[PDB]
DNA sequence: ATCAATATCCACCTGCAGATTCTACCAAAAGTGTATTTGGAAACTGCTCCATCAAAAGGCATGTTCAGCGGAATTCCGCTGAACATGCCTTTTGATGGAGCAGTTTCCAAATACACTTTTGGTAGAATCTGCAGGTGGATATTGAT
DNA sequence: ATCAATATCCACCTGCAGATTCTACCAAAAGTGTATTTGGAAACTGCTCCATCAAAAGGCATGTTCAGCGGAATTCCGCTGAACATGCCTTTTGATGGAGCAGTTTCCAAATACACTTTTGGTAGAATCTGCAGGTGGATATTGAT
């Protein structure tokens, strides 16, 4: 019934997730969605495996990539949390449209 | 070698050989002053010399006086014969200079010692009007007259903080002697350890250059013989070894006698011709 | 059918936790959502062309390690 | 010792053939010199020797003595040189290099 | 085998795994020292001054031999002052004895020349001792030494005993080829070993003659002090 | 049927370390590390080539080539091992 | 004697010295 | 010869005759307030009218090819 | 001796409204914006031709090249009118 | 006659079919395949050509400046991406207040 | 004298410089400029006047895209101003390697 | 030999800033946007040399600084 | 501060995938030997175009100044996320049934290479036309103090 | 709400250099038809490899509560835009001057290209050896309750 800090295991889990290098994303889901976003173009596009585990590791590395984008961004805001804005200046100076 | 140098109290046969006697293959002793350091092979022109004394400051301006020596700058164009003077006294001592022209360009910095009885300027290095290799020192010579004591050191210590006001970075030139060979590699070391008992976080090699002016093809080479470069541990990694323990406990328990980087009465010089 | 809401809450959590961030907000799920199919439509329309080039009804692995490389995210380790 | 080499005369331990033809197979020209393309045999041998001496260096952080991936990026994006001329690269299983930012700690 | 870049880190402690004698006779005197440090802009031509000293050799012929009857009291300082006058005397009205001093021109046509003598304007303080009125002292500077309260100036002995000086002048020159007997140095060369002035500039003599009329009533200032104590 | 770079690097890294190992995954990453940048330096050649008129690769263009895309320190290191292989190879005597 | 000119020329240094050196 | 030079000579070493003008006349008033306690009895006088009838030399050898400049440049 | 698709440019400006006139600092930039697209577009059409282990350089691949090489709509409509101007080619023997 | 009218267009196919001889590596390519390719840069060079008669109505200038090139190349945003490799030669830009 | 309100001018000589298309940075310096940013690469080499236009029109269009989007980070972090922290989380946000 | 601190251009940043959407400035930028144009006109220089380098050539021509940009990622266009 | 309380790290059994190597066979090349055309070192020689050089005019650079206002700070006020705990939907991890990838063949349409003829795309000569830079003189937005 | 000087728009206008629209010419490659290779279109199968269905367990959904953390007010003041008045480097603008280009011509290394041939680096797979990922016991690092 005893429970530490409220809001430092957040570091624990900083720690503990950039000390190991797995994927994130679960692979089930992943494939689903990687499927409804291939049938809009053509049915029955069929896969390959480490195909689809490339598109993850190439989402993962994009979407880590925008996270530490906004996250340089929002503590440049004077401020800890990252918002809708903060997200969106890191895609608009990253290059994106 | 050339009939030993007698001058203040120190009689000096010299360490080399001979810039000197043109008119002078005929004598048994030379006769040097201290601030003049008017050379006189003969007695009487030298005894007389002595009841023409005037002179009691080398001819420039003062920067330091501290409690052991004073510094001073004396300029190669506004004294003619005076700069030549002891332009002959260090090339008895040391060879690894050019006379080729009667030398006018560059700035003197050369230091005394305080008595009642007069200063003594014991000892001097050249400084050029111009970067090309940094230049901060050109040639240094501690004297034998008065060698066997640490403030020849100390001319090291006042070479640095030229640099600190200039705010250009620089070296010393490529011939370097075996007496300074000792004594350049004593002082880029125990700088480099100065900052390191400070400064608790991260260092770049750009501010290791801009905060101590040591140049970075200097700095580095220096890092590797003091061995406090070792990679493999997740970056470039600077790594205490025990014997710092003692050494920068050297400079503090056995403390020496060092420069001031505010006592400067000195502003950088604008120049025109060239 | 719709499942770009599958890529759930803690998933995209620890994958901000990685990126060094330590307040989430409420609200940030939706757009972090249109980011990733944002990318994902601009992999995969390239994917769907390298593949109907070469006449072949599967995506493998190279195709897409191709159409990433041009987009200029290029990827090492699978192709 | 002998009078045949397999073109090993440049203290390498790569193909020669074999990337002459793959510069012969860019063929944007005409004319690729063969006797030449031994500077870059050892363009390749260069910074792939220094990419496994990273290895090497990284190899001895955990006593670990294979190699993977994840602290393959780790000795590629620790050397400032060849960070970015690798930086368009993601090394898949790679992980990230740890670095909290300083200001988000505020010993709390 | 590289060499290291920018942007690195710093780990200190974490747990990795003939004392000569006769110069008495030589350096005399005290100088006091000011909180305020010392600037300079002098020669030191300046501070040395006559350029020439003669040495044992002939200091024998004039201290020791001319000195037996001599009614006038013939020092060796101006022994040194007046023979160094002609050393130069002659140079400036003849710049090519070196390569003949059997070419030794006399005296019998110098004797206006050196006699009306300004050598490079040496007597430029009497005319402006002048203002000062200090005529019944000289003109004494730090740049003098202490010798030269007692000294006697040059024209009253040329016709009295310096038709007698550059005798003996001569024929040293002989054997040196015309040059001082301690000679000058390797000079001949460097080779081996033994519209803009229209406009702001226009008043550069107004900028500092401010200070030459200062110059001696703060030197009065003082002189105010050393006739108070008569 | 394929040809691979991976006992190269096999070799490349028991001739400087002899006992380490590679796992094949890494092995994958760096003979795509060598194959790309093998095609950087190529394609940076063939155009430099191109528009300089000339009609020939040679070592002056691969030289520069490998000057340009290479950032500088290891870009140096690189020309001076280049240089000293291609005058290795150069050398063709009896022994 | 000794200082009727002590007591004139006293002012031609501020005369002076607000002349030109204090502009 | 000319006027971009003749200014030359003349800027440095009245660069450091105001070093001097802000050094030799503050000397001379440093031991001069001893005299008034004076009420060394009669040399020390001499001596601060030596090192100040210095002050008015230094400026005084500038002087003489000063004024030449002037006039052999514009004839 | 010189090289430039100017004149060209000129007859696509007639061919729209005529009235007007090019700059020849914009020829220039119309020129090296036409010399740009040319570029992407044939090294990406040489190198998919390279990877895809085939030898003619076709036409498909330069479609489907200006399909990847292009923004959508724009894409879409070029890839009409080059289909339109190769099969109105092909129809004349 | 020619073979650049009989695709129906203006750009030259026999030219720019020397060019892509000159620019390839797979050392073959059908001359019908031009014909696809010279109309793209037609229809790609006429789609910024058409588009810079922008405000000619209110300021009539009947020639462009290299700003006129560049200040309606931009509000055709699909064009934005296709161009994001150029930075227009004295060109400007578009009038835009935060 | 008359004088406007502070702020205005500012804004009259925005709309100004969105008009214009003059170049901006002027000739001389920035030419020499380049001349002494190229002499240590190699001792004399030549200089084509076109060349000098080329480094000028690149280097301002440079210049102003990084302040467009050191503007737009400015007015994220909630000010109207620009200082130092804009301009280095611009160019770390653009990522210049 | 000009090797001297004419990197000190102008501050005409009060005027490329204006051509940007900027409003006031608040000083100090000056010296780090000198800096980030030090390192952008050395960044490009170099490329350029190199390529007249290659050219066996000593002048550079717009050719060798529009080539340059273009392998820089940042196109000068329209110029040659 | 002084222990509680985890959780980080560390030292140590163990059960395999997993490099890995060594043979070993071998389809596919690499080094060699030697004709064979041609790209290139580079050598001399106009000459274009940059490099200084300088002289007057002059728009703009740069202190020095002021007024006020937009940024750093303190405090507090409300709330939106972090953090257990309980429950659980969903996935991971295991098993069997059919299509197109890859590979190997055939033949014909298309591209390469060549010797030809003829127009296109280029100047440069520049006459000629005239649209844009810049000018300037009435009506018309447009803001600070009152 | 209002004065009123400051600066803008627009029609009309004068210069002039820039575009354009030719003829000469001119020549250097595009278009025509032939003939031989040749690789692409296509039809064929062999068989991996990709679709899809059932048990444990685990991380995921969703609460409730606590509370540091956005965020808004108010304040105060450094600092910063707007101006005057003055210099000063710039901007022409000739105007001359010299020195690396870009050719034309030039005579040789050298890569190409053919046939040959002997290793050789791909791969198969099996051995066997084990490094390391997985699990367990335990010192201890860092930090919450009062």
């Amino acid at each position: 019934p005893h429970r530490y800090k409220p809001g430092t295991v957040a570091l624990r889990e900083i720690r503990r997730f950039q000390k190991s290098t797995e994927l994130l994303i679960r692979k089930l889901p992943f494939q689903r969605l990687v499927r409804e976003i291939a049938q809009d173009f053509k049915t029955d596009l069929r896969f390959q495996s480490s195909a689809i585990g490339a598109l993850q590791e190439s989402v993962e590395a994009y979407l880590v990539s925008l996270f530490e984008d906004t996250n340089l961004a929002a503590i440049h805001a004077k401020r800890v949390t990252i918002q809708k804005k903060d997200i969106k200046l890191a895609r608009r100076l990253r290059g994106e449209r | 070698n050339l009939n030993r140098i007698i001058m203040g109290k120190y009689e000096i046969e010299p360490w080399y050989f001979s810039p000197y006697p043109i008119e002078l293959t005929d004598e048994d002793f030379i006769y040097i002053d201290d601030f003049t350091l008017q050379y006189f092979g003969s007695k009487k022109q030298y005894e007389r010399y002595r009841k023409k004394c005037t002179l009691r400051h080398p001819p420039g301006n003062e920067i330091y006086r501290d409690d052991y020596v004073s510094f001073f700058e004396i300029d190669g164009r506004k004294q003619r014969t005076w700069c030549r003077n002891l332009c002959l006294l260090s090339k008895l001592f040391l060879d690894h200079k050019t006379l080729y022209y009667d030398v006018d360009p560059f700035l003197f910095y050369c230091m005394t010692r305080r008595d009642e009885l007069g200063h003594h300027l014991v000892g001097y290095f050249s400084k050029e009007k111009e970067s090309a290799d940094g230049y901060n020192v050109a040639c240094i010579l501690t004297l034998p007259q008065y060698q066997r004591m640490g403030y020849g050191k100390l001319l090291i210590e006042f070479s640095y903080e030229l640099s600190k006001k200039e705010n250009k970075v620089g070296s010393p030139e490529k011939p370097l002697s075996d007496l300074g060979l000792l004594s350049y590699r004593a002082y880029w070391s125990d700088t480099l350890i100065t900052l390191l008992v400070e400064h608790q976080k991260e260092i770049t090699i750009d501010e290791i250059s801009s905060m101590t002016s040591m140049t970075t093809t200097d700095i580095l080479h220096t890092a590797k013989t003091l061995n406090i470069l070792r990679y493999y541990k997740g970056q470039h990694i600077i790594f205490l070894n025990e014997d710092i323990l003692d050494r920068y406990n050297r400079l503090k328990a056995k403390k020496r006698r060092t420069i001031d980087p505010n006592r400067l009465i000195w502003k950088p010089p604008v120049f025109t011709a060239s | 059918r719709d499942n770009i809401q599958g890529i759930t809450k803690p998933a995209i959590r620890r994958l901000a936790r990685r990126g060094g961030v330590k307040r989430i907000s409420g609200l940030i799920y939706e757009e972090v959502r249109a980011v990733l199919k944002s990318f994902l439509e601009s992999v995969i329309r390239d994917s769907v062309t390298y593949t109907e080039h070469a006449k072949r009804k599967t995506v493998t692995s190279l195709d897409v390690v191709y159409a990433l490389k041009r987009q200029g995210r290029t990827l090492y380790g699978f192709g | 010792l002998r009078s045949q080499s397999s073109s090993a005369r440049a203290g390498l331990q790569f193909p020669v053939g074999r990337i002459k033809r793959y510069l012969k197979r860019h063929a944007t020209g005409r004319t690729r010199v063969g006797s030449k393309a031994a500077i870059y045999l050892t363009a390749v041998l260069e910074y792939l020797t220094a990419e496994v001496l990273e290895l090497a260096g990284n190899a001895a952080k955990d006593l670990k003595v294979k190699r993977i991936t994840p602290r393959h990026l780790q000795l590629a994006i620790r050397g400032d040189d060849e960070l970015d001329s690798l930086i368009r690269a993601t090394i898949a299983s790679g992980g990230v290099l740890p670095h909290i930012n300083k200001a988000l700690l505020l010993k709390v | 085998r590289k060499i290291s870049v920018k942007q690195h880190l710093k780990i200190y402690l974490p747990n990795d795994l003939m004392t000569w004698n006769e110069y008495d006779k030589f350096y005399t005197g005290s100088f006091q020292e000011t909180t305020s440090y010392i600037k300079f802009s002098a020669t030191v031509e300046d501070c040395c001054g006559t350029n020439y000293n003669m040495d044992e050799r002939d200091e024998t012929f004039l201290n020791e031999q001319v000195n037996k009857g001599s009614s006038d009291i013939l020092t060796e300082d101006e022994f040194e002052i007046l023979c160094s006058s002609f050393e130069h005397a002659i140079h400036e009205r003849q710049p090519f004895l070196s390569m003949d001093p059997e070419s030794i021109l006399s005296f019998e046509e110098l004797k206006p020349t050196l006699i009306k003598s300004d050598m490079a304007d040496f007597n430029l303080r009497n005319q402006l001792n002048h203002e000062i009125n200090s005529h019944k002292t000289h003109f004494i500077t730090q740049f003098d030494p202490v010798s030269q309260m007692n000294t006697r100036p040059l024209i009253q002995l040329i016709e009295k005993f310096g038709s007698k000086i550059y005798d003996y002048w001569r024929e040293r020159k002989i054997e040196v080829n015309g040059y001082e007997i301690f000679p000058q140095l390797k000079f001949e060369r460097p080779g081996e070993k033994e519209i803009l002035n229209s406009q702001r500039l226009r008043a550069l003599h107004q900028e500092l003659k401010n200070a030459k009329d200062l110059a001696l009533l703060v030197a009065k200032r003082e002189n105010v002090s050393l006739n108070w104590i008569n | 049927r394929k040809e691979t770079y991976s006992s190269y690097i096999y070799k490349v890294l028991k001739q400087t370390h002899p006992d380490t190992g590679i796992s094949q995954k890494s092995m994958s990453i760096l003979n795509s590390f060598v194959n790309d940048i093998f095609e950087r330096i190529a394609t940076e050649a063939s155009k430099l080539a191109a528009y300089n008129k000339k009609s020939t690769i040679s070592a002056r263009e691969i030289q520069t080539a490998v000057r340009l895309i290479l950032p500088g320190e290891l870009a140096k290191h690189a020309v001076s091992e280049g240089t000293r292989a291609v005058t290795k190879y150069s050398s063709s005597t009896q022994a | 004697e000794q200082e009727d000119t002590f007591d004139n020329l006293q002012q031609e240094i501020y005369d002076k010295e607000t002349e030109y050196f204090s502009h | 010869m000319d006027p971009s030079l003749v200014l030359e000579q003349t800027i440095q070493d009245v660069s450091n005759l105001p070093s001097e003008f802000r050094y030799l006349l503050e000397e001379i008033g440093s031991n001069d307030l001893k005299l008034i306690e004076e009420k060394k009895c009669q040399s020390l006088q001499r001596e601060k009218c030596v090192l100040a009838n210095t002050a008015l030399f230094l400026i005084a050898r500038h002087l003489n090819k000063l004024e030449k400049n002037i006039a052999l440049l514009e004839e």
